[PDB]
DNA sequence: GAGAGTATGGCCATACTCTT
DNA sequence: GAGAGTATGGCCATACTCTT
């Protein structure tokens, strides 16, 4: 299901993961086919930090990942060989969407730690509101949201690795009463 | 006990044959619309989804659609309504689609979870004046409602945006047109019954598809609206332009009627990869919204581009032929009719129309005048009208009393005693003079309409000439040679 | 600019986890719901899907739900409508459904388009006075709608049918219980504040599932009752019984809430083939819709079945435990609670309901009276009244004459002048002052309730009696010692 | 999705074919488990009329038929070998179901004609504008389910050259001849 | 462990005509 | 060809947590 850009020059160039095909095949006629590309994830992604190693690996949409960021996972890791210089994560502004933003961010902080570092992640931001990604037409998807000129990209950045270790841990580790705790500290009802 | 095989076998088919014959696949030569379509644009009526209206849920849509008329599918009907929201298939798109609702490359539509719908502008010509009598209502399938058996249809919809459909022992495949043309085709016919195809055929020069794109020959055409068949050749819009460095390319803007886009690409993609046509470097797709449909394919340099093109159009979907084969419900059977045929029924649905709907309007009107009066006696007689509602005990005696002393119908009387003492002020009663008044001209004009089958007649015209001015537009396809 | 990723999964973890925990996967103390089945019931409600009216096809009630309420796939909502409508899921079914709507093999439900579904009976009591203004309504997600906050429940909803929900950072596990003693719990602890939870467990034994069995002693429930957590061994029912030739079978007529009985059945099967459990000669499910359930197995002449039946107990979903953990959202955020800040909690909600409700009772009846006061001033003085109309040119002038003349307030002139000609007669007179003076009782009897929480409560007592008299049933889970 | 009987006296047992897999999955809740069997199609069903052999050995549907009738296809069909002495075509009372219909007395007539020449085939007949689908399993064996209400047709053949000539007819890939009987026999009130 | 239960789409068979 | 268009449903992945 990726949908390649025209161009083969990865400075230019821009990947988007999209949430839902409904998302997705609206994102593939929106887009600049020349400069972007598009690869949609079907489901709640795996949690890599709690789940045992070879799951990681026999899993497809953790493997159509690999493929698409064209470097290797982990020890053979090649940011050179990135086929994209910009990542977007790009989901509903919704609660869920955030959930598979956090597993996203899960995955490439512990495979793919090099790339956070180098400045290519990036969270789109689409409009907020009631409506979802799916729901809109494609081109307000690129008004809003996949224009250079007028969207607005956050880049994603690591500011203390040990501060991280321990967050990753806590949110997404096997541990629930450290994130029950966090919970009960900082939730605003 | 038993049920003998070959007579199962006959009783069977002949049922499924039938009703998917006159039930399913074939258009109504009247409204153009095979009942799942005029089912899905009722219910858009029904509901209260006008243009002016909110974008409405899908699955509500579908459901309610469903639910009350279409006891099918559901896959089916929503794939039913997202076609007829798409421009590129519809040359007036029936339906107004908020989300995704696909593309020319032949990604379908978004899930009926994340689209919503609304009638266009235009679909309100296909329903304008359904209330008002003008075409027979049926039972639905469980009897719990009511549905259209056929749309009023103020333009000629079954030419104008096509149909085909596969049915049982046959099928349909009726091209798109130009609604301009159309219209004046059905006002020349107006002016005259013995008008030849010819004569038609000048105010209606072909298909007109949404795509646009080039008919080669009008020889095609002129068989298929003198017979109901014949073959038309519709090729894609292209041209060559040089590139720099002495080297040019094909740039097709334009592609055939119901040609996946996509998969007219891989085709061509296929063909260089197995050798069978020869100059071909490069192959991109450069559509984009802003820029359109836009197809590159690059030639080798001192190479013949336009022996290519021609290679292209004979061994590719860039060239494709329609095969019009215009077969449509008369009197409720299908049948094979020419372009004249299909512009006379159209015609006569217009007139009974029309005249229905004059002689719902004079009824309503009579009824309403006669409601007046009464009210106007009522008010003159009031004092007398008051005492006698509260000397009665009942609503039953109160209403006989009025009918003795004024010599009221029970319907005035009631209409007196539903009355609300508001309308007892002075500007209320110079108010019902002046309504009272307006019907009886409008009375007249309604009268002088059904005397005159001229002037009913002219009316229809009339009509037509509004919508066309309104909704007709430029033709798209050109006709070539 | 750019984002600290520490930052981002702060604030996008919490962001998750906070609406799971207090809109998807935890009920409400008050009426026992998640919110997709307190919109699932809402909806039923409105599209009037009431238990006198027909069932209706599952899949229009999921669009209607989805696309008002709940902006979330259909199977997520089909399946906890269908949920709802298992006797072998809820001890009190919330949704009466036609169809297939699954099996206690694990089979799922047939399709949306298959299956049909309304309210319970026991369903109208939670809904019951909702339009009563007895709960707080808000936006729904597009804002477009409203919907409840909560459902009046008058009767004990969490308890009785249970939760079990899996959120982030926690999760809950309420069992069901008998209706009977839960409301006789609730009227004990009304007359009694200071009830302890041994003493409420004079009325509520333990939990009572839909599918019975045994429960094994009592020292886990009391456990969970006090503390919330606890452990409840269950065991299904079976007997050992003669089959002829001097043989034995083992029939196993309960099985455990929640157990899966085809797995249960596979499980035994497994066992006999690895031989991992000795004397097994057959394994048959005789179950019926007639004769309940009956898993038959069949024992090897000579062998001890007792001892058979043991090890199916150790070895075999046949005994299991479920794991108390009663976490509801109390104030809107998630809280472990024993048996009492159950029932408190909910008696509580009960008292806000019907003084909420009473209230409104009587403010649209004072409002009422108010306007059959101007209705009796009118009849009193009707000449004059109808003059004074008859006098002013527009609707505005009448309107403040009528005020200024008779002290009628803007309201009751508003009606006069509403107020139709067949009012006059002498039934129609009648049934104002009629009308009038029921509604004075009325009003004293409602401002009699709200005059003394002892006689607001007594109320509350009472309605709750008459529910539990009319729903409440046998108790089905045996408690052994 | 098969559904079959404790019992293995093929002279006791029935199969049914029903239209709707949910539709025939309600059915097995209210069936009696002891002497029948549940196989329900998924759509309309491979015109074996129009198709080559390879493509009808190939189809899913047709190859669970045969499986579960067990008798064989053509000459080394064996009447002798068949499952179950009753095969009842349980489908939707509307034409859709009676299209359905036509295919399976196709597929019979052509790969299993001693079948019908026995008498195992017959035609089960529901309630007489609710088709299979929501309607309560018990509800669903009381109507037809239950040999003591129940109300089945035997499918006679009686002349062989007219039945060739009729599944010729109507189920030929000539599609002249068809549209000439519909054009001779329907009657439009 | 285990499986309870709310959340996160796509794939794909067939009948039927005609044709380029 | 295989695709134009309305008709007749199974099967998968995952996140999250718990019985003192
Ligand atoms: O919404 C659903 C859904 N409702 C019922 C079952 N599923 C799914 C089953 C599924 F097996 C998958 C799925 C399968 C394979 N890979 C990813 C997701 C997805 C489902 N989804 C959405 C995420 C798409
Ligand atoms: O109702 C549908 C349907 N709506 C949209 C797509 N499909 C189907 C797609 C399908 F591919 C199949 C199908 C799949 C496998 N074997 C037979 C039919 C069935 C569908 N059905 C059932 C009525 C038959
Ligand atoms: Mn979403
Ligand atoms: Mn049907
Ligand atoms: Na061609």
């Amino acid at each position: 299901k990726l949908a390649d850009c025209s161009s083969k020059s990865p400075e230019e160039c821009e990947i988007f993961l999209v949430e839902g095909d409904s998302a997705g095949g609206s994102t593939k006629s929106g887009r600049d086919s020349r400069t972007q590309a598009i690869l949609p994830l079907r489901g709640k992604i795996l949690n890599v930090e709690k789940a045992r190693l070879d799951r990681i690996l026999n899993n497809n949409e953790i493997r159509q990942m690999i493929t698409a960021f064209g470097t290797g996972i982990g020890g053979d890791f090649d940011l050179a060989k990135a086929r994209y210089h910009k990542i977007v994560i790009m989901t509903d502004a919704d609660v869920d969407g955030a959930h598979i933003r956090t597993l996203l961010l899960t995955f490439f902080y512990r495979f793919m730690r090099p790339l956070i570092e180098a400045g290519y992640v990036y969270i789109a931001q689409p409009p907020t509101g009631y409506k979802g990604l799916g729901e809109m037409n494609a081109d307000q998807l690129w008004e809003t949201t996949m224009n250079p000129e007028h969207r607005a990209l956050l880049q994603v950045k690591l500011e203390d690795a040990i501060e991280a270790d321990q967050t990753f841990e806590m949110l997404m580790g096997d541990v629930v009463e450290n994130r029950r705790q966090f919970i009960e500290d900082n939730a605003v009802y | 006990n038993e049920r003998n095989i070959t007579s199962e076998m006959r009783e069977s088919f002949l049922d499924y044959a039938m009703s998917v014959i006159v039930a399913r696949a074939l258009p109504d030569v009247r409204d153009g619309l095979k009942p799942v379509h005029r089912r899905i644009l009722y219910g858009l009526n029904e509901q209260g989804m006008t243009p002016d209206k909110s974008y409405k849920k899908s699955a509500r849509i579908v459901g309610d659609v469903m639910g009350k008329y279409h006891p099918h599918g559901d896959s089916s009907i929503y794939e039913a309504m997202v076609r007829m929201a798409q421009d590129f298939s519809y040359r007036y798109p029936l339906v107004d689609g908020q989300g995704n609702f696909g593309s020319m490359d032949g990604d379908g539509a978004a899930a009926m979870r994340y689209t919503e719908a609304r009638m266009t502008k235009i679909t309100l010509e296909l329903l304008r004046d359904i209330n008002k009598d003008t075409i027979d209502f049926i039972d639905n399938y469980d009897g719990n409602e009511r549905e259209p058996s056929v749309l009023p249809a103020r333009f000629p919809n079954l030419l104008a945006n096509g149909a085909s459909g596969i049915a049982v022992g046959m099928a349909t495949n009726i091209p798109p047109h130009n609604l301009t043309e159309l219209i004046n085709g059905v006002l020349s016919l107006s002016k005259n019954p013995d008008i030849s195809i010819a004569e038609l055929m000048e105010d209606i020069e072909g298909p007109d598809f949404p795509t646009a794109g080039l008919i080669l020959g009008k020889s095609g055409i002129r068989r298929a609206y003198e017979t109901g068949r014949g073959s038309i050749q519709m090729r894609s819009r292209a041209v060559i332009e040089e590139r720099g460095g002495g080297r040019q390319r094909i740039v097709v803007t334009e592609i055939p009627f119901q040609v996946n886009k996509a998969r007219m690409i891989e085709k061509i993609a296929e063909l260089v990869r197995d050798k069978k046509i020869d100059g071909i470097t490069d192959l991109r797709d450069e559509t984009s919204l802003r820029t359109g449909v836009r197809v590159v394919i690059d030639v080798r340099k001192d190479a013949n581009a336009s022996v290519i093109l021609n290679n292209l159009y004979k061994q590719t979907p860039l060239q494709t032929s329609f095969g019009v084969n215009m077969i449509a419900l008369v009197n409720g059977r299908p049948k094979l009719i020419n372009l004249k045929e299909a512009l006379v029924h159209y015609l006569e649905h217009q007139k009974t129309v029309v005249r229905r709907r004059t002689q719902y309007n004079l009824r309503k009107a009579k009824d309403r005048a006669h409601i007046l009066e009464g009210l106007r006696i009522a008010l003159d007689h009031i004092d007398e009208i008051i005492s006698t509602i509260r000397e009665s005990d009942t609503d039953k005696v109160a209403m006989e009393s009025l009918q003795q002393r004024f010599k009221l119908s029970e319907k005035q009387a009631q209409a007196i005693l539903d009355m609300r003492l508001r309308r007892l002020t002075g500007l209320e009663r110079d108010k019902i003079e002046a309504e009272y008044n307006e019907l009886l001209n409008y009375i007249s004009e309604l009268e002088t309409i059904l005397a005159d089958e001229e002037v009913l007649l002219q009316l229809v015209r009339d009509e037509l000439t509004e919508i066309r001015d309104r909704f007709g537009d430029d033709r798209r396809t050109e006709i070539q040679l």
